[PDB]
């Protein structure tokens, strides 16, 4: 039994071992008391407010558009505190945490933004960290490794299957399932059984919130579409959740075409993963014919999820929401653009999101269209990426 | 079939409890993993449950997980495996063959072809580590439809109305984790659940006979046999002694 629905049409639920149910009942109960709480709230919002800096900023970028009929806004997730979005939902699940008499937080992570995410709120609010990481995303990460544990993490290599998020995702599971009593699981995406995908949505729902007010203020409506990036799902359903029953708004998610759908080397599940069942949930899967769970890939490592969140399966399968793929190269040819025409270094994640907002312009550019990208997090952090593809390809 | 059924009146009237091996498919290799099997059997396992290699096995601790990196390495796909438990089956009528799955694959290719399959090559059990009772009507459904007994586990934090849930849900055998232990096995039995079979921490003989003498129908050895082919990797002979020496204790240990 559940005080909420586990499901989104057929997707998502709680395929977790009967040991971790209690866990999950448990957090449920404690969000949905939260939800009502007055006290609980104000202290979320004290703390967007005066800790991460909410309300984001929304942008008008007019050189990037000049001389078409398309307006493009972004949200600019990427200022708040952290550089990018998590920074919402870390700091509601910790407050979860703490309204449950949990003094630990466990987290996994694979690009290493969620642990450093994990790591700042559980320093602020006085819990004990330790983050799950694959051995090959340690390796790959140093940068992230080492800002998690300057905030006091513990930051535990995970050596078992591939070495990467899903294994260190089931690391993170193993671990809860001994230590629940005392340790809140802060799982990184709007993803994974329920209650996260609602949780996750609901702490991350003020981006759309802000978004809504913030254009009807300086245009008088709201857009004719919202675009987001899609890993797991978390930036893009916190944009879209206040615009869902705005039926005239138009709400699409751009995942990772990698080297290119026709390569298999992506991310794009929505359209070509098969569902399974697996990270708890029901969702289309990176998967090998015989139900084997296998790596996504992305130039973008916070897009490399091989899932994606059960409300988008259902967003998509009511046609509520499109999906939409952008290469690699679609999305390092964004990064650039708005780097030289706004000043602004997007995350080669959310350089996804832009990549499609310019090719709606440019295949139809005498479209009138007010467009708003989520600019999901800040790119200071891809510019090695981006410099190494660059001297290699001859630029 | 029967096979549960029969096994327990079989034992009651022995007053034996069950000892129940698992083991990873294909670990190390497949021609191995059936010489393995057949020496669990020899040396007296009552019944086997059996894992198939799966890429994220949430519910395993690390010797399970070592050993699908085993039977990975060695190119073992669950094809292979229900290859190999046809072969399983034809060398031994009674036994009772039990698998534990992840959800993913039995949801794979349908849920229905899958217990079908079950059916065709002659498991009767099959307990999916991710799938919690209040997700489980689909598993159960097509599990009963294939005459297939669909095990629940009952953990340690478990509550009453999950005591009445596995009751009712389950067949074959209730797989408990270790309210004290004799409660547990006390109100299943009121709740006329399938036979308990205690599977936390079985390692050694004392603890086969104490899960009898707390009143569960047997013992399922989780990771112990595992450990032993971990531990003799580099000889396959030596391996299978060792198996069937620990085996043949533990069984002992169950008896009247
Ligand atoms: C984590 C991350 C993402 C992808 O994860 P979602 O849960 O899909 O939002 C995208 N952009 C940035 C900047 C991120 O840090
Ligand atoms: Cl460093
Ligand atoms: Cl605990
Ligand atoms: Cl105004
Ligand atoms: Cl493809
Ligand atoms: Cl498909
Ligand atoms: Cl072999
Ligand atoms: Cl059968
Ligand atoms: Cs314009
Ligand atoms: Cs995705």
């Amino acid at each position: 039994t559940t005080l909420l629905n586990p499901y989104f049409g057929e997707f998502g639920g709680m395929y977790v071992p009967q040991i971790l149910m209690p866990a999950l009942n448990q957090l449920e109960e404690a969000f949905v008391s939260a939800q009502k709480d007055p006290e609980f709230q104000a202290q979320f919002a004290d703390l967007l407010k005066n800790y991460a800096g909410r309300p984001t900023a929304l942008t008008k970028c007019q050189n990037i558009t000049a001389g078409t009929r398309t307006t493009l806004y972004l949200k600019r997730e990427d200022l708040l505190h952290g550089g990018a979005h998590k920074t919402n939902q870390v700091l509601g699940q910790a407050l979860l945490a703490k309204r449950m008499g949990k003094s630990e937080i466990i987290a996994e992570t694979g690009a290493g933004a969620h642990g450093v995410a994990s790591a700042l709120a559980s320093a602020l609010l006085g819990l004990k960290c330790r983050i799950y990481m694959g051995a090959k995303d340690v390796e790959r990460q140093s940068p992230n490794v080492f800002r998690m544990r300057l905030m006091g993490a513990e930051v535990i290599p995970v050596h078992s299957g591939s070495a990467t998020l899903k294994d260190a995702c089931n690391e993170a599971l193993r671990d809860w399932s001994g230590s629940y009593e005392t340790a809140h699981y802060m799982l990184g995406t709007a993803a994974g059984p329920h209650p996260y995908p609602t949780i996750v949505r609901e702490f991350q729902r003020m981006i759309g919130e802000e978004t809504k007010a913030q254009i009807l203020d300086k245009e008088g409506r709201l857009p004719d579409a919202v675009i987001a990036c899609v890993g797991g799902g978390s930036n893009a359903i916190g944009m879209f959740a206040d615009f869902i029953n705005d039926t005239s708004v138009g709400l699409i998610g751009v995942e990772p075409g990698g080297h290119g759908i026709e390569t298999g080397e992506h991310g794009a599940l929505l359209k070509h993963g098969r569902v399974g069942i697996y990270f708890g949930m029901k969702a289309p899967m990176m998967q090998t014919a015989d139900g084997q769970i296998e790596e996504s890939y992305s130039i973008s490592a916070g897009l490399d999820f091989p899932s994606v969140g059960p409300q988008h399966a259902y967003l998509n399968s009511i046609g509520r929401a499109d999906y939409v793929s952008i290469t690699d190269d679609e999305a390092l040819e964004a990064f650039k653009t708005l780097c030289r025409h706004e000043g602004i270094i997007p995350a080669l994640e959310s350089s996804h999101a832009l990549a499609h907002a310019l090719k709606m312009m440019r295949e139809q550019p005498e479209k009138e269209q007010l467009l708003v990208v989520n600019l999901s997090g800040r790119g200071d952090k891809d510019i090695f990426t981006v410099h190494d593809i660059l001297k290699a390809r001859g630029e | 079939m029967e096979r549960y059924e029969n096994l327990f009146a079989q034992l009651n009237d022995r007053r034996e409890g069950a000892f129940v091996p698992f083991v990873t498919l294909g670990d190390p290799g497949i021609e191995q993993s059936l010489k393995i099997i057949d020496t669990l059997i020899d040396a007296g396992a009552d019944a086997l449950e059996l894992g198939v290699p799966f890429s994220d096995p949430l519910a395993d601790g690390p010797t399970i997980q070592n050993a699908n990196l085993r039977a990975f390495a060695a190119g073992v796909t669950p094809a292979q495996c229900f290859e190999m438990l046809a072969l399983i089956r034809e060398k031994h009528p009674t036994i009772p063959i039990g698998l534990l799955m992840y959800a993913n694959l039995v949801f794979n290719n349908g849920i229905d072809a899958f217990y079908a399959r079950c059916e065709q090559v002659g498991v009767d059990s099959v307990l999916v580590a991710d799938v919690p009772v209040e997700e489980s009507a689909p598993f159960r459904q097509a599990a009963l439809r294939h005459n297939i007994a669909p095990i629940f586990i009952c953990p340690p934090n478990a509550d009453d109305d999950l005591l009445r849930q596995v009751a009712s849900y389950g067949r074959g055998y209730t797989y408990l984790l270790s309210l004290p232990l004799h409660h547990l096995i006390e109100k299943l039995k009121e709740y006329h659940a399938a036979p308990a079979l205690q599977g936390f921490g079985i390692s050694s003989p004392e603890q086969v006979s104490a899960a009898v003498r707390a009143g569960a129908a047997g013992a399922i050895s989780g990771s112990a046999i595992v450990k032993i082919i971990e531990k003799n990797l580099a000889s396959p002979k030596q391996m299978l002694a060792e198996l069937r020496s620990f085996v043949s204790a533990m069984k002992a240990a169950s008896r009247a």
